[PDB]
This record gives C-alpha cells, structure tokens and sequence, in this order.
C-alpha cells in the first residue's frame, strides 16, 4: 500500500534504479508520531462501522483498459512557452475535457509548465 | 572466570548461531571434531568463556537451541559444524508457529518454556561466575519473538542481577517476508522495553547494503550475512577473552551508553569491511579505520543518524596500536559534528583497545551507538500496526488463541509512549 | 548497458527491419544461428548464458504474409518466436481501420512485450519506431503506439523513421487521407521523426551507384546504414560521442518543429571508389548539396535552421572545423537569423562496414547528416492540396466513417497543420 | 622524452568496440575489473 | 582464506539432490536423536 | 603538503583529466601500475599534494570523476593509465543530460550531487592541510557545465575560506558544438562569477592555431590537444611540489592577479613549443622564453590582446635558472610596450620561478594574463544569447523543467554589468 524510506538507502531502491521505467508510485518520506492507543473503527468481517465516514470512490479500483480510454488521449508533454493564448488555452481545455484519465490508476498526468 | 551462556531461538536465531560458534571456534583454534589444534598459548587463558570442560580434552559450547520444528535442528546438525553442540542441548517441539506470536506465547509456548529452563540451568549453575546470557532471534516470526520472550521473562526473575543481551532481527522496511509482522514486532519490542539490558538492532536492508555497496559481491547468501553479525557480535566481547591495554567487560559497554534504563537501542557496525578488489587501494591505518565506523553507510539498522542525535557511542578497538593516536580520532569527530552529538553531556564516546586482532587481519572495531534515529523504526511500526489494527485484519489469529483486545492496545500505548519520550531528548 | 528497443510495425517496418539487423550481426560478429563463431553488442543483443543473443526488437503487422517468410527464413533462430507479433486481417491502406478496430485487439500484447524488453534493460535511451505514411498498419495502429506509449512512460524518447510518400510517384488512392490524420496524432505524441521517401533514394542509386533498377532489397540496405550511422555512437568508441537525447534536442527548436531531413554520403559503386578520394570536405559538401538529398524537397527555396553532423572512420577534428568554416562562407546556403550556432557534430572510430551482395563500396570514412530546413512548407502545401482535392467531392469516406470514427475528424486534422502551415512561415520570417 | 609534437604512436588497430566496465545491478552501481581493453584486446 | 567476512564461497554452485535426513524426532514420548546413522543432505556421511 | 583536490565533470572535463594526470605521473615517475620507479630523490619531497598512499608503496590520485553518461567513463579506464584511479571515485548516473543545462542542473543533476558530495568530503577531510579544489569542465556540454556549477556552489557554502581553480572550455568563435552553446554559455557564467576565486579560459581553436601554426602537425587529434592544456596545469602548480628560488603557489599568484573580486578571468600560455624542423635553428635561452610568451599566437584563449590592456601579468619559470635576465627581460618589455599596459598599477608582471625543469626540457615558462581584451569574448556570447532569446526560440526545452524565464534577463543584466566593468577599468 504504502511505502517507506529506508532513509539513507533510498536511492538503491529508487524506480528507474531498479529498472522500472514508467512513472513512480510516491514515497512517504516524513512519518507522523502518534500518541496513545487508536480507535477501532470496523466490524469483525471488516464492514465500516455507520458513524465513520466513506470515500466515493470505485470499491475494486480505477483501472483503466484498452477499450475505456479517451480516443483523442492528451499528451505527457506540455509546454504552453511560445504558443498563442488561444492555442494554450485549446491545449489546457483539451487536457481539463477528461477527467477520468487523470485521475485513474494509470493516470497519464500532464505537468502544465510555463505561460503563454 | 566470567562465562556467557549463549542462548538461541528460531529459524533465525539457529542459523545466525551456527554461524557464530563456528567463527569463534576458528578464533580459538577449534577443530570440528572438538579437540585443539592452535598455534599460541593465549587461546587457552580464556576459553573457558564459550567453552566447557569434557573428558580428553574436548570442548563443548555452553548454548542452548530451542525450536518449534525439528526441520532447522536437522540442517543445523547435517552442516560443516554441527557435531560440537550438545545433544542433550536442542530443545526442539512438534508443532510449528506460523509466524502466530500467540501460538509461541501463549498456547503451545507453556508446554516448551519448563523443559527450555531445566537445561539453561544446568548450564548455568556449572559456573563459579556467570557474566551474563545472550539471545540470538528475530522479531519476524511466531518462535523466535513469540516464545523467545518467554525465556526473556523467566530468565530474568531466576537471575536478577546479571546483564542480558539481545541481537534482535527487526522487521525490514521494503523487504516484508510476512504480512502479520507489524503484530509480532509491536508485541515483543513492549516486552522488550521493560525486560532487557541491552538490545542490538539488525536489519537485513543493511546487511545487504553493506554486502554490495562496501564488500562487493555479486551473490551474497545468508551464511555471509551471518558471518558479519558473527563478526560483530564476537568483537563486542573480545576483552573478556584476550588481555589489552584498556579492557571493556560487557557491563562496561553497559554502563557508559544508556542513562536511563528505558534507552537500551543500538545501532551496530564493524569498521575493517574493505571491498574484494580494492585492499590494493586502501591504506590501513586506524583514522582510515575511524572514518569507516561513524560513515552512516556502515551502520546496521535503517535509519539515519542524520535525522537524529548521538546519545552515547561505544567504540570497542582490537589490534596493537598507539593510543593518542585513537583519542585524537574520538576527539575530533566530536569537535566537528556538534549538531550530531547531544549537547546536555559531554564525551559520550567510551573507548577500549584489545591486543590480538582476528585472525589474517591487523586493526579492527565495532561501534555500537545509542541514537534517537531509534524512534524512526518505532513510529514506522506504529504507523503500519495502527492502520492494521483499525480495520481489524488478521484479529482471528491472535483473539481466537486467548488473549484480550486491550493487550494490543496496552503494546502501542507503551511504544507510543517510549517514542515521545525519546523525541523529548533530542 | 546504452539499449535502444527497436519497433518495426508495418510491411515497410519489418523489410526495414530485415536489412537492418542483418547489418548488425556482421557489425558485431553474430552469425544467424544466433551465437558467436567485447561487450558491444549489448545494446541490441541480450546475453543468454548459453551463449546465444536475442534482439531487443518487436515485428508487428496486420497480415501473416510478410512475417512467415522471417520464420522461414535464413534469420530464423537468431529472432524470439514471440517478439513477431502477427495479426489475422490487414487494415487494406486504411486508417480507420488500423486505429479503432483491428488496432485495439493487438495493443494489448505488443505493450506486454514491450513491457518485458523494458524490464531487461539497464539504461533505456530511447525507442526506435520505423513505419510508413502511406500504408494501413502504418498509419492507424502507429497512432495508438505512440498515443499509448507516452501513458506507460512519460518522457522517454521517441525517435521516428518514417517512408513519407513521394510527391508524384506513389502505390495508393486513399494514401493522402492516411498522412493527414497521422500528423495530428504524432505532432503532441512524438519526440522526433525523421522522414525519406523512396522515390529521392530511386534517383540517388540511378545517377550514383550506376544501378538502373533497384528493388526494395537495396533500398532498405541506404536505411540500414543511416540508422547505423546514427547508433554507432552508442556502441564504439569515439572521440566526441552524441547520445539519443543530444539531436533531440538540438534538433527541435519548437514543439511544433520536429520533422529533420536525413542524408547520407558518400554513396558510390566500387568502381568509382577506385578513382575518387574522399576527404573531410568532398563528404561535407555532398549532403549539402540539393541533388544528394534522400527527401524529394529543394532547401534551396527554404533556409536551414538546425543541423547534425554524425562522421564515421578515419576524420581529424582540425579538417572538420575547416570544412564547415568553408560552408559557412556560401551564399546559396542560408541559415535564419535567430540561429547563428547552427551546427552540432559528432565523431565515431570505426568506419562503416560492408555486406555481401551490397552495392555500396568499401569506405574508410562517411558522413550522415540530419537537418532541419523550413522548405517542408512546399511539401505540405503539395499534400494539403491533393486531400483537398479529393476531400471536396468527399471521396473514400463513406470507407472511414463506417468503420468507427466521426466526420468530425477529417475537419480537425485538415485544420490542424493548416495552422501549422501559417506556423512554418511564422517561424521562417526573420526579424 | 613527452612533449606535444614528440608524442605519437601508430594505430595499428581494426576494431574500436567499447566495454562495459561500470553497470548497474539491482540497485547498486557496480564497477568490473577491465578484463579485456578497447576492441577485444 | 582465514574466514573474513566476504571471504567464503558455496559450496552448492552445481550440487543436486538437496534432501534432508529426519535426524531429530520424537520415540516413545521423550525428545532423543532418532538414529545416528542418518545421512547429511544428499547421501554423503556427516565427517566420519 | 598543502594538498589539491581535483574535480572532474563531463566528457570533455574526463578526457582532459586522464592526460592530465598522465603528465604528472610521468613527471613523478609514477608507472602505470602504481609504483614508483625514477632516480631522483626530489621526485618523493612533495608528493602528497595530488596522491595518497597505499599498500605496498602505491601511489593513487586525489581526483574524482563525474559524468552522467558512463560512456566516456570506459574510456579513461580502458586507456594506458585506467587503472591507477580508485575505483570507488568513479561516479555516474543512467541517463544524461543531452546537452541541456536545465537538466544538467536543475532535474538530472539534483539526484546525484548527494551521492558525490560524500566522496569530495571523504578526500577533503583526509587531508591535515587542504590547500583548495581544483575543477576541470567544459561549458560546451550539459553535464559538464549542468552539474559543473551545482557542485561549485555546495562547494563554496561548505568551505568559504578555501582556493578553487576552474579550466573552463569556453565556445568557440567560429565553429560552435552545440546548437543550444549561448544558453548553457550564458547561464553558467554568470554561475561562475560570484563563486570562482580563479578562472581559465582555453578555446580550441586557439589550440588549433597551436598545433597548425606553432607547432606545425597535420593530425592534431584531442590527445595531442589535451597535452598542451595538461602542461599549463602542471606548470602553474610546480613550486608546490618542486622546490624553488622564488616560490609562488595558487594563493601566493591570485592576491598579485586578482584586484577586484569579479576579475578572476585569465588566459594561460606555454612557452616552448617549438615545431620539428625549427629545433636545429633555434637556441633555448631566456629571452627566448620571454619573447614566444608574450606573443598574441601563443596565448590559449581567442582573443587578442592588442585590441585591449594588460591588466596584470603573472609568470612562472621553470628550470635551473639565472634572475637578473629574468627580471630585466620582463622589465623591457614594459617599458618597450607603454600602451598595452594601465598605467595605475606599476610593475604588472608576477615573477616565480621553479628550479627542476620538465623531463627532456631544459627551461620552461607559463603565462598568466588579465586583460581587457577578453570581454571581447563576452559579447560574441552575449549578442548570440540575445540574438537567440528575442524569439523565444530553443527554451521550451529550459522552461520544461521548472526554470522561469526571469533567470535569462538576470542572466543577461549580470553579464552586460560585467561587460561594463571591465570596459571603464580599461
Ligand atoms: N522504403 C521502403 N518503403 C516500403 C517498403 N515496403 C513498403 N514500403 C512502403 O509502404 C507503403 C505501402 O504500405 P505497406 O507498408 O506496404 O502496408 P502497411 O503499412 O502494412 O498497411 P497495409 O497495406 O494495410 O497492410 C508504400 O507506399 C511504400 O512506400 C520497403 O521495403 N522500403
Ligand atoms: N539476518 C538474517 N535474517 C534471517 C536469517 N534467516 C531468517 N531471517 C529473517 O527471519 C525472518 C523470518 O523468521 P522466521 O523463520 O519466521 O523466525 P521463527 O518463526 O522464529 O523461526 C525473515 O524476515 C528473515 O529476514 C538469517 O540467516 N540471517
Ligand atoms: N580541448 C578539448 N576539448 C574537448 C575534448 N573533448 C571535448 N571537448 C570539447 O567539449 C565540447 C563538448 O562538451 P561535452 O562533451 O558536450 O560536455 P558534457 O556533455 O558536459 O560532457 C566540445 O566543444 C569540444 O570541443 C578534449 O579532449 N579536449
Ligand atoms: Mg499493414
């Protein structure tokens, strides 16, 4: 689920050092201290109780195959440097039309960088 | 004089002791089939540490090995090694744990401790003096942390006043050989607050970053990661056994690093580890020696000193050398790093030298270091038994074996405890 | 440990793909069984520890026509038997049907394989996609190869070579659609692509190489030697070494502005080997020149406004530098005025190799050039007006639209590089 | 002696292949003994 | 090679046949090594 | 004893260090293999300044080696003189920079300056008296010029009160490398002039004209070109390790050389370089020395001092040497040349002299220029920087990677004031 720095062998088991090209799952790199014993929040077969709130989101994932993606899919790459305001401003639209996309498992995520 | 009994426990514990007692065996000059064939007469001063008396001239260890399944007993006794130990002295059990920490505490766990007791006994009672015990285990198990806290417990009441270490294996952070291993560890790090001398942490993210990074090798195997510990953990007691210019008992090592007695966490690592091809580069002299202790890359546990302060440091030296030339080294990585060291004491590295070095090597050492990078593991394990215990996984395996819900709440309200106290230090 | 994974899709992909690997196992010294009779190799070939090597490359197509003759081949061992990925129907010179039906069913396992290529390797420069304009699996199903390898990795670099169609000699009727609707897909999801067309290579071996009918087999040979020329940087070693990501850059001013132009020279018969020498600057001044030039387009109407120089063999560094002082000094080559460093240059030891049955000689040094020029606006201006002029009576489309896609996009990608086409003279007035 | 213009010798060579020498493995980066020099010699 | 740490070898580089003999086990409810005569890991003797 | 750290960055910083420390091994007698085999004894006096001691008598060099791309890496270790350097100082990354400064600075070379940073205070910590650095670079690249700059500013914080040396192959006039040269040009400059305390500009095609004009070769490859650069280094550095009648290290010339602190840009110069042919013609004397040293053809830098002023002079001779035509050759030429020298300082010219000359050579000499006449390669640099920055051109590959577009206009107006400072000191 999550994963934990070893904080001063980190970079032995870094992604692309361990030969795993495509984009990175995050690393916790700060640990919150805690104080006393916690709550119990969920039945013995693992239900939520009723009083603890539940996110929206998909149950089984937000996995997304060949024949659910976008057919116009935006780019990885976007600079809006020496574009017009009316071509950044199509560029920035077209990336904002999908939401599904960014926000999957996947998730091709666009790093908008610079002005027009 | 002084004599250590060695005690054992686990897969881990059985195959990190084989090791051991077959390096300190090649340091005193021991043969396989138990006689001595040496080359000095001071290998005979002391050897009445490790070793026993028998008839015609045969030495055997004085350890205990204690399991759940005969099935590490048998590889332990079909290796290289494996005909010194005692026979009498395996105490093995027919059914296994599966890494349960209830199975090995509570339920199979009593039937095992009473039959443990009658044999550590016997070794005990033998000795004119008894320096102290040791226990070789790991925290990722149901045998070595499940029934290896019970020997912690009952040891301690028949021997108040003698001194117990431990050379605990504590989980690793990316490794995760098993899914209940944050419910083991929370449990047996409370006993071990409360109920220990000493506790060494090892972890195996930097036995193998060490074994790549320093030592160079391609294949590392399990017996070489034994062997740096068996290295360790023999340097640690080496003035008990050989006579120096300035000797360290283990209650010297004891007394000069923990201030209060709920901050016993250390932090190993052994100095001389030079790569396979580059002994031809490197110059051996003890501040090349120095450098290679305090090198946050050599150290045994994940977790950086950097985020942390230095408490104590013990720095346990062996080889025939000059002494200002090791004073001057102590004194000057102190007077460097004044935002590493805690400011409330002064001189907090405790020194001591030994004559004989290990055999086919000139100068050594092993650091052992109190930080509060110690709380770094701790809240790592609260974090991940935290987000375990809410949603209540895995309860069947520990509540269905008869013990409460409030133990598993009493374990992180210790630890929880004993980190913000540790931050309160720094 | 410098790998590059090679993608060969398409008819023209894999006969591509042909020569070119059979180029490099006598570059390295691999027979086609597979094994040896230096650590070169590795770039391409995966060690076996049996002692066989395996190509870090990927076959794939529509048709089953074109890959069982590799299976039968006289490559038949040297080549995975999963690395040839063979479809059941072609798209028949379709984009329609290359993207949205017969494209989708293959995506799946040529992303497995490229998935476990990637895992192998040790340091990825970049990959090599080798397709057509003009044909089916070319235009429809490298469009999604692009689309859907920039959402598996992010910034890695693609480096396209493309068979652009030929202005007045071309094999299909509905191919300018298939070359408009490409761009629009490769102008946001492409690093670099460079462009020949076979009917510039038809003169080049007619007038030089005293050959009067060439086939597809000696053509493929000239492409097999620029991209040779271009990765020998990566594998021998050189004086000044160039990487994937070095004319990446120095090549693309513009996010719009990544279509370079690729020459080679020398290029002559054996007989003619005898009697000519070849210096530093006899080479520097036939890629320069506008009869040498492997793309049917004058640079001669356009100025030249990026350029890369990759030099094989025997080469000083002191007669390079006066070679291209003396290029400079030409008034007939002209260089835009925002660009007054415009030249990038690369040095490699080992001259080029020679294979039996080549037409090319054997050549103690080489050159191959990759420039840039504005002169591709008459290239588009060309084929803007031929799918015009077929569009405006709406030819072929009752072809596209059934198959999946919307009238809509026909209008979108026409508009798309008619802005780009005021975009090239934008960027071509100087200040 | 070892001056600018004195400083030559003749390459009697054929193959300029490149080993690999300093790689990666698992995470680490590992530096091999050269066994072998410039072009399999 | 006086056994330094980094300084050891397998000694399973192309071994087979990895069995274990079953030299601990219970008879008639009291803990004893079952059998001395019990094989190391492939059928080879434990060292005389 | 003052010992130098060398640093190396990039292809070009790497293929001009193994020449490098070819020429000092040869000039200590120290053979490929590692030992030491000469005649004299004044070889060994002073050799702890570039080498560390080793096992057995091995010598190994006091330099790293940094480069993002591990191809040139094979290269300096598969050559002649590859296996004297340790093997743990070779520090690389996987993927480079591609000619890019943004990324050599900013995306690429943030993850591996930590990694390097602890090999530049493992040998600088080693040291009882740490003279200063030393770097070799280029800015032609993305690595060298990048990362080149990173490492100089972590530097500067950590050791304020230290020398360091910067060898920066500026572009060339004519022919460029690189397409994108004035961004990474500009950039690393303005980089350079708040954090170099001496900086030397080599061109390659002033070592063009070397090797065609002086020294009349036909194939002049990069080896031989690297040699002319290699015998600078060595030279400026001589009265450290040999000793002198006059003796001048790096602090002792730029407190004479430096009068303000942005004017540390120099051009270096050897003086006898002689072709085949001229050698039976020509007589080896002092004003010899004097007369090839101060000739516009000679000096390492395109720029030609007769179109500015010598601001100050430094000289450093080599060889067993007389002092009176020293100093009244070097006393001549100023009175002879009234106009090419300022007239607010008297005396430009910094003699030292250094008693064993290079082997084979009988005398020797090595130049040091401050002159107004290099701001004429400033504005080349700058007119092409803007000529490229009007258009917006070339910088979706800078801005890409988080860099502003303020950072080129501050760029610029920090080198358009440097320009005007040098022009009213004229
Ligand atoms: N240079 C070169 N071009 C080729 C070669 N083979 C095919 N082509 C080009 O390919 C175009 C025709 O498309 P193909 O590649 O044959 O077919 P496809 O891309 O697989 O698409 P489909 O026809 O639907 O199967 C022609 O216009 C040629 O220019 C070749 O061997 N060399
Ligand atoms: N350092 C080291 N760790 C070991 C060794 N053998 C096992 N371990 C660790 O012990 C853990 C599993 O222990 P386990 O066999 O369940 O212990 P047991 O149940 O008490 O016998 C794993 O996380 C291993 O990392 C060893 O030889 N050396
Ligand atoms: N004098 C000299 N210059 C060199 C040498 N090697 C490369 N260069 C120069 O370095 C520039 C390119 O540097 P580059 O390799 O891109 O630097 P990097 O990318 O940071 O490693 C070119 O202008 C070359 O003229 C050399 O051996 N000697
Ligand atoms: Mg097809």
């Amino acid at each position: 689920a999550t994963n934990y720095s070893a904080n001063q062998y980190e970079k032995a088991f870094s992604s692309k050092y361990l030969q795993n090209w495509s984009p990175t799952k995050p690393t916790k790199e700060s640990i919150s201290s805690h104080e006393g014993y916690t709550q119990i929040i969920a039945n013995d077969r693992g239900h939520l109780l009723p009083s603890v709130p539940r996110s929206k989101a998909n149950p089984w994932g937000s996995f997304m195959g060949t024949w659910q993606m976008p057919l116009k899919i935006p780019p990885a790459r976007v600079t809006l440097t020496s574009r017009t305001t009316a071509g950044a401003a199509s560029l920035t639209k077209w990336i904002q039309k999908n939401p599904d996309l960014l926000k999957a498992s996947n998730g091709l995520c666009p790093e908008i960088l610079g002005k027009p | 004089m002084r004599e250590i009994v060695h005690l054992q426990a686990g897969q881990c514990g059985n195959q990190i002791g084989a090791k051991f007692w077959e390096v300190i065996s090649d340091e005193h000059g021991i043969d396989p089939t138990g006689t001595y064939h040496g080359d000095s007469d001071l290998q005979l001063e002391r050897i009445n540490v490790y070793y026993n008396e028998a008839t015609g001239g045969k030495y055997v260890p004085r350890a205990v090995l204690v399991d759940l399944e005969p099935g590490t007993m048998d590889s332990v006794r079909s290796g290289p090694f494996g005909q010194i130990f005692r026979p009498d002295n395996f105490v093995f059990g027919q059914s296994g744990a599966g890494n349960n920490w209830a199975k090995g505490h509570y339920t199979e766990g009593a039937e095992l401790v009473d039959s443990v007791l009658d044999v550590v006994r016997k070794e005990a009672e033998s000795c004119d003096c008894l320096q102290g015990f040791q226990l070789t285990h790991s925290l990722g198990g149901g045998t070595g942390s499940g029934m290896g806290t019970l020997l912690i417990s009952k040891i301690r009441e028949e021997y108040p006043d003698r001194i117990m270490n431990t050379f605990s294996v504590v989980p690793s952070p990316k490794v995760s050989d098993t899914v209940v291993e944050p419910y083991n560890a929370t449990l047996s790090v409370h006993q071990l607050v409360e109920n220990t001398d000493e506790t060494y942490c090892i972890d195996n993210e930097a036995l193998y970053d060490i074994c790549f990074r320093t030592l160079k090798l391609t294949t590392p195997t399990y017996g070489d990661l034994n062997h740096l510990v068996s290295a360790t953990m023999s340097g640690v007691t080496t003035c008990l056994r050989f006579p120096g210019q300035l000797n360290a008992d283990l209650r010297k090592l004891a007394v000069n690093m923990v201030p209060f007695p709920r901050l016993h966490f250390f932090m190993p690592g052994f100095a001389p580890l030079t790569s396979r091809g580059s002994q031809q580069y490197r110059a051996l002299t003890v501040p090349e020696l120095t450098q290679q202790m305090f090198d946050a890359k050599n150290m045994m546990a994940a977790c950086d000193p950097r985020h942390g302060r230095y408490l104590t440091v013990a720095a346990v030296f062996r080889g025939r050398m000059s002494m200002k030339e090791v004073d001057e080294q102590m004194l000057n990585v102190q007077n460097k790093n004044s935002s590493y060291f805690v400011e409330w004491i002064p001189n907090n590295v405790k020194t001591a030298v030994c004559d004989i070095p290990p055999r086919g090597l000139k100068m050594s050492a092993t650091f052992i270091g109190n930080s509060t990078a110690i709380q770094e593991l701790f809240k790592r394990i609260s974090e991940q038994f935290t987000a375990m215990f809410r949603r209540k996984a895995f309860l069947h395996w520990y509540t269905g074996e008869g013990m409460d819900e409030m133990e598993f709440t009493e374990a992180e309200s210790n630890m929880n405890d004993l980190v913000s106290e540790y931050q309160q230090y720094q | 440990m410098r790998e590059c994974i090679s993608i060969h899709v398409g008819q023209a992909g894999v006969q591509i793909g042909n020569a070119c690997w059979e180029l490099y196992c006598l570059e390295h010294g691999i027979q086609p069984d597979g094994q040896m009779p230096d650590d070169s190799f590795n770039t391409f070939f995966s060690e076996t520890g049996a002692g066989k090597h395996v190509p870090r490359a990927v076959f794939v197509d529509l048709e089953p026509t074109v890959i069982d003759e590799v299976r039968t081949g006289t490559y038949r061992q040297l080549f995975h038997p999963e690395q040839l990925i063979t479809g059941k129907e072609d798209a028949a010179n379709n984009y329609a049907r290359g993207h949205y039906t017969i494209g989708k069913e293959i995506i799946d396992l040529v992303l497995d394989r490229i998935r476990k290529l990637a895992d192998q390797c040790t340091g990825l420069q970049g990959f090599l996609v080798f397709h057509s304009f003009g044909g089916g699996t070319g235009s429809g199903f490298t469009s999604l190869l692009m689309e859907r390898l920039s959402v598996d990795y992010g910034k890695k670099s693609k480096l396209e070579f493309s068979i652009y169609p030929a202005p007045q000699v071309s094999t299909a009727v509905v191919e300018p659609y298939n070359s408009i609707l490409t761009t629009h897909t490769t102008l946001e999801h492409s690093d670099c692509a460079f462009m020949v067309d076979n009917e510039a290579i038809y003169d080049i071996c007619r007038r030089n190489l005293d050959i009067e009918r060439p086939t597809y087999t000696n053509l493929n040979r000239l492409i097999g030697q620029i991209v040779s020329s271009i990765t020998a940087s990566l594998r021998f070693d050189g004086a000044l070494n160039v990487d994937l990501t070095e004319f990446q850059t120095n090549l693309v001013p513009y996010p719009r502005i990544h279509f370079p132009l690729a020459t080679y020279a020398p290029v002559i018969s054996a007989e003619k080997a005898y009697h000519e020498q070849l210096s530093v600057a006899e080479i520097t001044n036939a890629c320069f020149e506008p009869a040498n030039q492997m793309v049917k387009c004058d640079p001669r109407h356009g100025k030249y406004m990026a350029c890369c120089l990759l030099y094989r063999g025997d080469v000083v560094p002191k007669d390079v530098n006066a070679a291209i002082a003396t290029i400079k000094t030409k008034r007939t080559i002209q260089f835009v005025d925002w660009c007054p460093t415009g030249f990038k240059v690369g040095i490699n030891y080992q001259p080029p190799t020679v294979v039996p049955g080549g037409d090319l000689a054997k050549v103690q040094r080489a050159v191959c050039m990759l420039s840039n020029t504005t002169a591709i606006a008459e290239a588009w201006a060309r084929l803007d007006h031929k799918f015009d002029l077929m569009y405006a009576k709406r030819a072929f489309v009752h072809w596209y639209v059934g198959e999946g896609m919307e009238e809509g996009e026909f209008s979108e990608a026409r508009e798309d590089m008619a802005a780009l086409e005021k975009d090239y003279e934008e960027v071509g007035v100087d200040s | 002696p070892f001056l600018p213009g004195t400083s030559f010798k003749d390459s009697t060579k054929t193959a300029f292949h490149r080993s690999q020498t300093l790689s990666y493995r698992n995470g680490y980066a590992i530096v091999r003994r050269p066994t072998v020099g410039i072009g399999g010699d | 090679l006086p056994l330094l740490p980094g300084n050891s070898f397998n000694r399973n580089v192309g071994k087979e046949k990895f069995h274990k003999s079953q030299h601990w086990g219970f008879c008639n409810n009291v803990m004893m090594l079952v059998s001395d005569e019990k094989p190391g890991i492939g059928g080879e003797p434990l060292l005389g």
